């Protein structure tokens, strides 16, 4: 369940 | 050993930018989700506060990484400020 986020 | 843990508070009021300038990768290992810093914009606020690629986010706003979810996180990082517990290597 590899997700990525940009903040 | 070698790793150190410290708290970071970042605030949007410092920049003309509305973002902190970093990305995170999320991965589940043995049922537990971990968050790692994937990239840091060299000129961004997160970089200014000492965040580095390869750091691990242990907590956001005093909540463990495995206990966070995406809507909770998008909320926290759109607020005027956010606190982080980060595990990193010195230097």
């Amino acid at each position: 369940n590899q997700k990525e986020y940009f903040f | 050993m070698g790793k150190v843990t410290h708290s970071i508070h970042i605030e949007k009021s410092d920049t003309a930018a509305d973002t902190y300038g970093f990305s995170l990768s999320s991965v589940e290992e043995d049922g537990i989700r971990r968050l790692y810093v994937n990239s840091v914009k060299e000129t961004g606020l997160a970089s200014k506060k000492g965040l580095k690629a390869g750091d691990e986010i242990l907590e956001i706003n005093n909540r463990a990484a495995d206990a966070l979810n995406s809507s909770m996180m998008e909320d926290f990082f759109s607020q005027p400020s956010v606190g982080l517990l980060v595990r990193t290597y010195p230097e």
